[PDB]
């Protein structure tokens, strides 16, 4: 994928060293160059390059005139598949609606209302409110003025880290075991640990020691 | 408005265009027609069980089984004159919870993802396409709940439940 | 007669000189010189031509017009409706 | 709020109110307790073809009356006055009360018909 | 916005009690859920899986787009509009408009839903300017009514009745005061339904 | 957040904190943004994993 | 939640299934009994607003019959309902078949 | 009210002021989304084949259907030479 | 058609052989004030037309 | 049958009638597209 | 009985029953009606936000002359007969043209790129949404009822001033509507202690103690 993403900018800034989009063009989804092209500049230039990675070099080349990364889509595709959506011997079509659908869920609206909706299904915690609260405490009169005229920036302002949460493999914090830092002195090496039980019966102290020869004892 | 007589065709399809739900079964296979009867009963749907040991046309009716389902066995279950399958795939579909529509109304849900899967209520966390996926790179990523495991088998209560 | 014009139109059924003259004919019974040379507006807004019969039409609204109007009112008025009498043949000729 | 969403800025009428009854009705929500409510039915009536008839049960009298006229306005009806009344007999049977309704040139009927045959605005 | 409010009094009350009480989650939930977003786009899903060229499915998407637009504009209410939409589901025609689409291997219906999240977003009946997508998003990645093969949510509401009676047994809706002893708390004034346990 | 109880205390950590800003940082979408956090974290003490 | 003389599951049987519980979930004042906030998507759908029916209006009917004959039909689908449906909740899972084994 | 094409054009121009040449809502649309300053209340114009597919069902809807294409008889009645032999 | 016009001219703009003043020049609905606006856009056209 | 979409039409025609009621945009709309009947086929 | 009619309306069932036939090259016919439909749309289109704004203000202002019409209704006692209806609808459609050539300069200043044009558009655009009603309006109400009651020398001086500014036909009903709502007192009471401060204050406190 990086790959094929920097050969597609390598060649989109060749194209405009070398060198606006109308409604008709852009319904008609015709780039700067064409496929024809692409597919002979890459096969001059590249020539142990397959059939199958030039015609993926196109596509990629010609779609990111559009999206850059757009990998929306490619992850889209196993969540909706053509028999379910009702277009099975439609693929071009199928892949249009792909990319139109993944393309607008990466949309800052469109993660605002999923945190929107995950919210109003109950899967926040305290911290969660917490946080939503003193990002709504920071906030003040007249920048939420102007978030109410987009709408979803004062949204999202207070659900940014809440729409971090809702997206959970990808992007969820993991609270792990605290890890501190070592506290042994440096001279001798020695750290020093502490135990208890009932209370104030037993009480003790470990001095723990690194024996630099194999004949440890306690 | 005439006298009740019994069903009886040689053909799949007089069973299929005739009958909502049809299971063929036999006399040898008591516990998958009683799980499957159980699963319909539970879903109240009206379903009609062949026994194909005494019934005539036992070879055709066999025979047309076998070449619709791609599988000799003899515990099966039709719907909407589809295939649901054997006990095992009812099974699946009951796991899935698609086996209320598809008795009910006949058709499976084709939407793609697990809905038995759930820690609560069901919502979309977790499903948004990721930027540039990566989905394992994230070492440090939220990993769950700490799933527990069973350390011996606990034998079944019952050889058949 | 409005509203089955305008089913013709969300079904498809696009409009044509005889649905003007229908239209044009509907509004000259009662004498709507207004919504009269509003259809003639809308025709020739659209690639359609008007006719002779659309301004016979609207010679025949502009008939009624002056048969509807309102002597009494104006009467109470003082105002003689010679003037819109006059109005309305200058139009016509 | 009294009028529903539906009817608020429709009706060009004024509307005029009776209670037909009033009642004590005892409504239980636990084996332990047992409230005792109050029961209402009334109808409004414009005298100009809308009108309708609600009833309610609510804690106080006032209450039931705002929920029996809500109802009502939601139950309204209308008729055609151009004759003032019918013009050929109507017998309906609602489970038992079977009703006639006949054209005339007058009320023909008791106090407690006549008072919705003036709410609905039918004189003949 | 009125659901921004809500929301903020939920966190401002939340933050300053110390804990998410029921009372106060019932009311932000309650702000969020009212919308009539769910009926209109019951309706426009009934009106995607419909023909452009059919001159009946014309006029069964014209009465379905009217219907939409009433609920939205609030002049109809919701059991009114849902008798309404449920006779123009339950109607022959559109069934078998829905089943000669379902045959083909290219159905419209996925641009049927499209569109109608543009129009709603256009002529403004939605909650947000942009809610139609991610409702559609939903609509499709989660079992709705846009993934059944007629249109409509799997309700016997919306089912023919000559449909019912031979596939489940149910009768031959409410509890026989004869049974005493159904449940903790089932009696004759508890309804049932046909296909689903609303409990 | 900056601990301000022991409680909170007891849950601080650099380490940690790294994890919450990787998390942070793949939920940013532009590299001109990620820059931002990433001198943040480098102008706090947290350990870069 | 809190149970006093009485076993978790009971309590909350009698909080959310109860002719007390329903009626205070309508908005009608007891005292006694009560119904349990906020529950989400987790509250039965037949008591979730904009669908089922109103237990309010329904007081208003002395008899089981006269209740079918005056009452209005209800509402087919809800907000509700759509998470119930994709949740897969409108009729319970099967349990384990015991019209096939002995009683242990 | 009564405006003919002519005077509507003008009209329309005298409202716009110049603006009405320029490239248009969509255009202008396209060109914030490229340029990354797209403001989240705007419906991004992308996906042209597939935008364009939808909208062209939306103006199905009301596309006229032809009627009545060609008549034979009417077709033999215009040949004045076949006619009169 | 309105838009046959309007085209023409949007084509004869872009070739420079019309000029049409930066923003709208008969204007109302939004000031009370606003056909003295449009008086005062108006007066060049309409003194170079009438001379 | 008293819940039918005709019914409810012929109702708010006869309170449109009266001339004292305010008609909705719907009524007029489904005088244009009525109800999708399933009788007589 | 397959005529012309039937025939080409069932020719134009099964391209669109498919998916395939009504696409961007497919069908001639089809393509030029929506070339003619996009052709129309690029022209009178507006911008999303200024249309968001139209909507709004299109919504107030029909609103406002349904209860002008409904208040002649209900002063004068007549009944709303189809009649009504007619003459309701087409000043509906009256006001929303003009108001949408309104915001024709509303979205040509938002459009224009002046940091000033696009400002005042902007916050217009924001009061729409908000839902507060124009000055404009009000001035317009005003204006009306002055000129109702004028003597015949100042009628002819206003209406040959605003012959020419185009302003919205405006129903007597509804300029009535307007004068008779009462005036907040709320309002009134900041407004002048916002001017006059401690004036305004002490001022306040004598009317407060009159009552």
């Amino acid at each position: 994928e990086l790959r094929l993403d920097l050969t597609a900018q390598s060649l989109k800034e060749a194209w405009m060293r070398v060198s606006f989009q109308s409604v008709d063009e852009y319904y008609a989804s015709v780039d700067g160059l064409d496929a024809e092209q692409i597919g002979e500049v890459l096969a001059a230039l590249f020539p142990e390059l397959n059939c199958y990675e030039a015609q993926a070099l196109v596509q990629r080349t010609l779609e990111c005139i559009s999206r850059p990364v757009s990998a929306a889509s490619r992850q889209l595709s196993r969540t909706i598949t053509a028999e379910a959506v009702g277009l099975d011997n439609a693929p071009g079509h199928y892949t249009n609606f792909l990319e139109w659908m993944g393309r607008l869920t990466e949309t800052r609206a469109f993660k605002t209302e999923h945190a929107l909706f995950e919210f109003s299904r109950r899967k926040f915690n305290r911290d969660d409110v917490r946080v939503m609260f003193e990002n709504y405490r920071l906030m003040s009169k007249a920048t939420l003025l102007a978030d109410s005229a987009d709408s979803y920036s004062h949204f999202y302002t207070v659900l940014k880290d809440f729409a971090r949460k809702v997206a959970g493999e990808d992007s969820r914090h993991q609270i792990g075991v605290r890890i501190d830092e070592a506290e042994v002195d440096p001279e001798t090496g020695i750290a020093v640990g502490r135990g208890c039980a009932d209370g104030e019966k037993y009480h003790f102290t470990a001095l723990l020691r690194e024996n630099r020869d194999h004949n440890g004892i306690i | 408005a005439t006298r009740w007589l019994p069903f009886v065709s040689s053909d799949l399809k007089d069973y299929l265009n005739r009958y909502w739900a049809v299971m063929f079964t036999v006399g040898a296979r008591p516990i998958e027609t009683g799980h499957i009867r159980h699963y319909v009963s539970w879903y109240c749907t009206r379903m009609k069980v062949v026994l194909l040991d005494h019934h005539v046309y036992v070879e055709p009716l066999r025979q047309q089984l076998q070449e619709v389902s791609r599988t000799p066995e003899l515990p099966l279950l039709f719907v909407n004159k589809k295939l649901v399958g054997t006990l095992r795939d009812v099974e699946l579909l009951e796991r899935e919870k698609k086996l209320k529509d598809v008795l009910h109304f006949g058709f499976e849900w084709r939407v793609g993802g697990s809905v038995a899967a759930t820690n609560g209520q069901k919502s979309l966390m977790g499903a948004l396409p990721a930027p540039y996926g990566d989905a394992e790179f994230f070492r440090g990523r939220y990993r769950g709940p700490p799933v527990a495991r069973p350390v011996v088998s606990l034998p079944t209560l019952h050889p058949f439940a | 007669c409005e509203e089955l014009a305008h089913k013709m139109e969300l079904m498809g059924i696009v409009w044509n000189a005889n649905t003007y003259l229908n239209l044009i004919r509907s509004a000259q019974v009662v004498g709507d010189v207004a919504a009269v040379e509003k259809y003639l507006s809308r025709m020739r807004e659209e690639g359609i031509p008007a006719s002779i019969g659309h301004l016979t039409w609207a010679v025949q609204a502009h008939v009624q017009s002056m048969i509807r109007i309102d002597y009494d009112a104006l009467k109470e008025k003082d105002e003689s409706p010679l003037p819109t009498w006059l109005e309305h043949l200058e139009t016509c000729f | 709020d009294l009028i529903p969403k539906e009817h608020r800025g429709r009706f060009l009428c004024n509307f005029q109110l009776n209670i037909v009854a009033y009642d004590m009705r005892v409504v239980k929500f636990s084996p332990k307790d047992h409230r005792q409510w109050i029961y209402c039915v009334l109808y409004v009536g414009s005298g100009k073809g809308i009108a309708g008839w609600g009833r309610a049960v609510a804690p106080s009298t006032q209450e039931a009356k705002k929920e029996a006229i809500r109802e009502a306005f939601s139950n309204i009806i209308a008729v055609d006055l151009e004759q003032e009344g019918p013009m050929y007999p109507v017998r309906v049977n609602a489970d038992g009360v079977r009703v006639l309704l006949y054209p005339a040139r007058r009320i023909v009927a008791n106090f407690r018909v006549a008072d919705i045959l003036c709410a609905f605005g039918f004189q003949h | 916005d009125t659901e921004f409010q809500a929301l903020v009094e939920f966190i401002e009350g939340a933050s300053y009690d110390q804990l998410i009480s029921g009372r106060r989650f019932k009311k932000v939930y309650d702000v969020l859920s009212e919308n009539d977003d769910m009926f209109i786009w019951l309706c426009h899903t009934a009106m995607s899986v419909l023909n452009p060229g059919d001159m009946r499915s014309r006029l069964i998407y014209n009465h379905l787009r009217i219907l939409a637009e009433s609920v939205a504009s609030g002049e109809m209410t919701q059991r009114t509009a849902f008798r309404f939409f449920e006779s123009a589901v339950r109607s022959p025609a559109y069934r078998e408009i829905a089943k000669r689409q379902l045959e083909g291997g290219a159905a419209t219906r996925l641009a049927g839903i499209s569109a109608a999240a543009d129009v709603m977003r256009r002529m403004g009946l939605t909650r947000r300017p942009m809610s139609s997508y991610f409702e559609l998003y939903q609509r499709i990645v989660e079992r709705s009514e846009a993934m059944t093969p007629w249109g409509f949510p799997p309700l016997f509401q919306f089912e023919e009745r000559l449909s019912l009676e031979p596939r489940l047994k149910f009768f031959s809706f409410w509890i026989p005061p004869t049974w005493n002893r159904a449940g903790r708390f089932l009696g004759p004034h508890v309804t049932l339904y046909p296909g689903m346990t609303p409990d | 957040l900056e601990p301000c109880t022991p409680r909170e205390w007891l849950q601080f950590s650099h380490r940690n904190l790294a994890y919450a800003y990787n998390g942070a940082l793949r939920a940013c979408h532009s590299l001109p943004s990620m820059l931002l956090l990433y001198k943040e974290m480098k102008q706090r003490g947290v350990k870069v994993d | 939640i809190n149970s006093g003389d009485q076993s978790p599951y009971r309590y909350v049987e009698e909080r959310l299934y109860s002719k007390p519980s329903r009626l205070d979930r309508e908005g009608v004042k007891v005292n006694k009994t009560y119904a349990l906030q906020g529950l989400g998507d987790l509250e039965p759908l037949r008591y979730g607003a904009n669908f089922g029916i109103s237990e309010k209006d329904a007081l208003k009917y002395e008899t089981v019959a006269e209740k079918a004959k005056y009452m209005e039909p209800p509402i087919p689908y809800s907000s509700l309902a759509a998470r119930k449906l994709a949740a897969g909740a409108l009729w319970p899972a099967a349990p384990d078949p015991e019209g096939m084994i002995s009683k242990e | 009210k009564a405006l003919s094409p002519y005077a509507q054009a003008l009209r329309h121009v005298a409202l716009r002021g110049a603006t009405a040449f320029g490239p248009g809502a969509k255009e202008m649309e396209l060109d914030m989304l490229r340029k990354g300053t797209l403001p989240a209340d705007y419906r991004p114009p992308v996906q042209g084949r597939w935008d364009d597919t939808i909208e062209r069902w939306a103006y199905a809807w009301q596309f006229p259907a032809e009627e009545e294409q060609d008549d034979i008889t009417k077709s033999v009645e215009r040949n004045a030479s076949g006619m009169q032999a | 058609s309105k838009f046959d016009y309007l085209e023409k001219w949007r084509d004869m703009y872009r070739h420079g052989t019309l000029e049409v003043p930066e923003g709208p020049t008969l204007n109302f609905g939004r000031t009370p004030d606003d056909h003295k606006e449009t008086m005062a856009a108006l007066v060049r056209g309409w003194y170079q037309r009438n001379r | 049958e008293k819940y039918e979409p005709w019914e409810h039409m012929k109702r708010m025609g006869r309170l449109v009638g009266t001339g004292f009621y305010i008609p909705p945009e719907w009524y007029n709309h489904f005088r244009m597209f009525p109800p999708i009947n399933h009788n007589f086929q | 009985l397959s005529s012309g009619i039937n025939l080409g309306r069932l020719r134009l069932a099964e391209q669109f029953s498919s998916m395939n036939g009504w696409q961007s090259k497919e069908d001639p016919a089809f393509d030029a009606y929506v070339k003619e439909r996009r052709r129309k749309e690029n022209y009178e289109a507006f911008d999303q936000r200024v249309e968001r704004g139209y909507a709004a203000a299109a919504k107030l202002h029909k609103a406002e002359i349904q209860n002008a019409v409904k208040r002649r209704l209900k002063s004068s006692g007549a009944k709303f007969t189809a009649e009504t209806l007619r003459e309701m609808s087409s000043a509906v459609t009256e006001r929303l043209a003009w108001l949408r050539d309104v915001w024709a300069q509303i979205d040509s200043d938002y459009r224009s790129g002046d940091s000033a044009r696009q400002e005042t558009a902007a916050q217009e655009i924001s009061a729409a949404l908000r839902g507060e009603p124009n000055d404009h309006m009000r001035w317009v109400y005003e204006t009306k009822r002055e000129l109702r009651f004028a003597g015949p020398v100042g009628r002819r001086a206003i209406q040959e001033e605003l012959q020419a500014a185009e302003l919205p036909e405006v129903l007597d009903e509804e300029v009535n509507r307007y004068h008779d709502l009462k005036l907040n007192m709320m309002e009134i009471e900041r407004e002048v202690k916002a001017k006059y401060g401690v004036a305004g204050q002490q001022h306040w406190a004598e009317l407060q103690a009159a009552k």
